[PDB]
């Protein structure tokens, strides 16, 4: 049946025995079933006496004759030609199990030959390439004579008229086109050096200076019949050379191109032979016996699924010896397998990226997935910000089959980690915009008012409102614009941020309930849960309640004045019955109530739990630590209040100073005013806004999940599970 | 090559590495047999040339290329007799002469790099030119080796 | 069970190895063997010899 992950799966420990013939061929279909973790066996064994030491550098080295044709490859025209399919044959092998045979000998066989035919073939081509040019300046044609850049001929021949004081005939011309420099490894302009002196020992210092200024001279006839010769043999040898340059150039890319065809199939393999021998190293092999045997981590409930693909490798191979595993219950901790979707992939892994959640417990990946868009979008609502969110977002879904055959980047890397994340997370933004009234913090009309304004406002007098009605989601408009609206969000937000973040409290705290109940823990559960729930509820949940109940009671109808908030919450603490205005009957009697109750709960909290004590020192710190760091939760959760603020006020600069200032006179110019400044305000609104601050309350929502929310029942660190699979990874870099 | 694979294959039985071994190294000393000029002599006296010997004695083993240097280049001189005739016989589209004329590539290029003397003899025979039009050749496998000759004589000697 | 099978593993894959060894301690006994077998045999073909050459 399904096999789904609240916090994880029974998994077990399972030890392997197998014969020594099939032991590569189930390794290979293991890596490529991908299901178990093996355990330490031969750790103590070291690297460098290991027992595959000699395969693993023979596929060292062919990887690196694959990194030397890939070289090729992207030095010359062709990439990756079965990259289309080489990598959907390599993503198809799950669940199809590949056969991967014994030919790896002739794989590093065959690329060796490859290899050292490509060595010999750029030997051959970059010997012919500077035969050719050297060629070319021989072909020039009209005593020393020679060829040099054509910039540096006035100066060659300054100072060869300084330093030989004496006369000398020097007839210089320009090549007719640029010729590949062979030390500058560019196609530089020339220039003839033919000179004419007389004297031996004058003619070798000409020679000699011509020389050091990386000039190259060939020894052309005077005669018109000897020069003629020499061109017609330079030429016929230049033909020569051309015509096996083509045939060599034709070869080497023909060459190329077949080995691209099929050189990333090869690497993929050869790494997956790499993690083969690895884990083969890493088994318990002993040459006296049976080769192979080992050990390893498997879900329980895919043991039968594991042996049942063992033994249908048996029946594919030819070997008729058992393979079967056992499970083997240790007391050793056991690893952490958590099974995802992609729309929770992200979402758990930024959960547990704080910790690893050891067992069969219950984990904080789950909540995540729903808390974490609605607390980003409770700091960030709006519609406009959220809009252009969700459509990056969306536009980042249905291509997302292009995307995962390409790299994002470093500027999309994260944001293709969070692919789906930022989906749901606009959604969310969709419906605190639409309780948030603002767009671009301007507020929408799409429901009437119900706050009436006087039927004659003097213009420029103050306008009271009396409610006349309710709105029925989201603000009343015609709070937009006003002096009194922004304490009025203030004192909203502040209760609304407060009762999610008390909600959030009470949601990880029942996480440590039902985490505690699903073992015995029996101790831990009074010593723990009971006690702090009580404390917890008796202040801040009282807290919450008479929140609501201020709400619901018409203060100004029923004549009570509305008490002070933050007095009834605090002078309990000072002292109770001191209040000015009751909220309800019998109000003095609760305070003193529970206020001994969340008084009598620390000592509950300091004492049931450590019997028998000496596990009492981390009891008290325990108990101290969750008191403080409760407060400290609850006073954090008033951020969510200022982030709000910070947005919503920062839109509604942001607004008034470009899109209240792009009308402007409404002129012809204004025409201009109005498209420069609304593209600076989209500029702003986009990279400004819900880049900066859109990432800064989407990772201040993640505080939350940080500390607030898995602080409470994230009892610690587990061992990850990591079972050896191949993944198709660095399919041309690494 | 297949039992250099085999012993490089790490084989559980002890009888079993053993006779890898010795039929290592009696495959060896068939290697080393195979290398003396005297059976490269005889091979190239007659036609069908076989693959074991041209990869050391025109090669590694410098002393047969030596002695084919003996009689003003009498070996290369016969080799490219052999290929002369190969090509005009007009048969070189059959396998078995088109591995000969392979072989036979094979062994005028290492003694080409070896002597660039025989360089001026290939061109008063012919041989420039034949290896010029074999480059051409529709065997790839022949083909390679053409091409290889072809940058060799024109790389080293006619530079 | 888990152990026993583990156990009955090491148990098979030692009497394996002892029944190579005993193959190869016969095969060392079958050279010795051998060596008597052909000092025997000269020993064989001197007297038939010398019965030969008597005869003659």
């Amino acid at each position: 049946k399904e096999e789904a992950i609240f916090r994880s799966a029974e998994m077990a420990l399972v030890q392997f025995y197998i014969p020594q013939e099939i032991s590569r061929d189930s390794a290979y279909t293991l890596g490529q079933l991908g299901l178990v973790q093996f355990r330490d066996l031969n750790s103590k064994v070291r690297a460098f006496q290991r027992t595959f030491v000699n395969e693993i550098r023979r596929l060292d080295n062919v990887e690196r004759q694959y990194r030397y044709f890939y070289s090729l490859l992207k030095k010359h025209d062709i990439k990756l030609y079965e990259g289309d399919t080489d990598k959907y044959l390599d993503g198809s092998g799950e669940l199809y199990v590949p056969p991967s045979g014994s030919v790896i000998d002739d794989y590093v066989r065959n690329a060796s030959y490859l290899e050292e035919r490509l060595i010999q073939m750029e030997d051959a081509t970059d010997q012919i390439e500077v035969q050719k040019n050297d060629l070319e300046q021989y072909r020039f044609i009209l005593y020393v004579t020679g060829v040099i850049a054509r910039d540096k001929v006035a100066t060659l021949e300054q100072i060869l008229w300084r330093v030989l004081r004496g006369n000398l005939f020097f007839k210089t011309v320009e090549i007719e086109q640029p010729v590949y420099d062979v030390k500058t490894r560019e196609y530089k302009h020339k220039n003839a050096f033919i000179v004419f002196s007389h004297g031996d020992l004058i003619i070798k210092r000409i020679r000699k200076i011509a020389e050091s200024l990386d000039a190259n001279l060939y020894d052309v006839d005077s005669s018109n019949e000897g020069r003629s010769q020499q061109l017609a043999k330079v030429n016929k040898n230049l033909s020569d050379l051309y015509t096996v340059l083509k045939t060599t150039s034709t070869t080497l890319e023909s060459e190329l191109y077949a080995i691209a065809k099929e050189l990333d199939s090869w690497f993929q393999d050869v790494t997956r032979e790499k993690a083969i021998f690895e884990i083969l190293n890493k088994s318990n092999y002993d040459t006296n016996r049976k080769i192979l045997i080992a050990e390893g981590w498997i879900p329980r409930d895919e043991l039968a699924t594991l042996q049942a693909r063992l033994g249908e490798m048996i029946a594919r191979l030819g070997i008729d010896v058992p393979s079967i595993i056992q499970v083997l219950d240790t007391n050793h901790t056991p690893p952490t397998f958590h099974r995802t979707n992609k729309f929770t992939a992200g979402f758990q892994s930024i959960c547990d990226c704080y910790g690893i959640a050891q067992y069969r417990e219950i984990n904080a990946g789950l909540p995540t997935i729903v808390t974490f868009p609605f607390m980003f979008a409770i700091m960030f609502g709006d519609m406009g910000h959220g809009f252009l969110m969700t459509l990056a977002a969306l536009s980042l879904v249905l291509n997302e089959k292009k995307i995962n055959k390409m790299k994002r980047g470093e500027i999309f890397d994260m944001a293709f980690t969070g692919r789906y994340i930022i989906l749901l997370m606009g959604v969310f933004s969709m419906y605190t915009g639409f309780l948030y009234n603002d767009i671009f913090s301007k507020t929408m009309t799409i429901f009437k008012s119900g706050w009436k304004w006087p039927d004659h406002w003097k213009k420029g007098e103050s306008i009271t409102a009396t409610s006349v009605g309710t709105y029925p989601i989201g603000l009343d408009w015609a709070w937009h614009g006003t002096e009194n609206a922004l304490l009025f969000s203030n004192s909203y937000k502040m209760k609304l941020s407060i009762l999610m973040g008390f909600i959030h409290m009470t949601y990880s705290y029942f996480f440590s309930l039902a985490n505690h109940l699903y073992f015995n823990s029996m101790i831990d559960i009074i010593g723990n849960f009971i006690p702090g729930l009580l404390f917890m509820q008796g202040i801040f949940g009282y807290l919450s309640v008479c929140i609501v109940y201020k709400w619901a009671v018409d203060w100004v109808k029923d004549g009570k004045p509305a008490p002070g908030l933050l007095n009834m919450l605090i002078n309990m603490f000072l002292s109770p019955g001191t209040i000015d205005d009751e909220l309800y009957p019998h109000q003095a009697k609760v305070q003193v109530f529970l206020l001994l109750m969340a008084l009598v709960c620390i000592p509950w909290l300091l004492l049931v739990k450590p019997l028998h004590g000496d596990i009492m020192i981390h009891q008290v710190i325990h108990t101290i630590e969750f008191c403080l760091n409760c407060v400290s939760h609850t006073a954090s959760y008033l951020r969510l209040w200022a982030l709000s603020l910070a947005h919503a006020q920062l839109s509604s600069v942001l607004w008034t100073m470009t899109i209240q200032i792009a009308f402007g006179f409404r002129g012809f110019v204004g025409v201009f005013m109005t498209v420069a400044l609304f593209a600076m305000w989209f500029a702003l609104t986009c990279a400004v806004l819900v880049l900066m601050e859109g990432t800064s309350a989407m990772l201040h929502s993640l505080r939350l999940h940080w500390v607030e929310s898995m602080s409470k029942f994230f009892v610690g660190e587990g061992l990850p599970y990591e079972p050896f699979a191949f993944e198709y990874k660095d399919m041309e870099v690494a | 090559p297949t039992v250099q694979s085999l012993s490089e294959r790490k084989y559980s039985d002890e009888e079993l590495r053993q006779d890898i071994s010795n039929l290592k190294e009696i495959l060896e000393n068939e290697y080393q047999e195979l290398t003396s000029f005297d059976e490269y002599v005889a091979e190239l006296d007659s036609k069908l040339l076989c693959w074991s010997p041209p990869h050391v004695d025109n090669g590694f083993w410098s002393d047969n290329i030596d002695e084919f240097k003996k009689d003003n280049y009498k070996i290369f001189r016969q080799l490219i007799e052999l290929l002369q005739a190969k090509v005009r016989n007009g048969d070189v589209n059959a396998k078995q002469e088109k591995i000969i004329i392979q072989v036979a590539l094979n062994d005028i290029t290492h003694v080409v790099e070896l002597l660039p003397e025989s360089i001026d003899v290939l061109d008063k025979t012919g041989g420039k030119a034949d290896i010029m039009e074999l480059l051409n050749h529709s065997d790839s496998r022949v083909k390679y080796e053409a091409l290889k000759a072809t940058q060799a004589i024109i790389g080293y000697t006619f530079k | 069970s888990q152990k026993n099978g583990i156990a009955t593993l090491l148990q098979a894959e030692k009497e394996a190895h002892e029944i190579v060894s005993k193959a190869r301690k016969y095969r060392q006994d079958k050279l010795k063997q051998a060596k008597t077998d052909a000092a025997k045999e000269i020993d064989s073909y001197k007297i038939q010899k010398d019965k030969e050459l008597k005869e003659f």
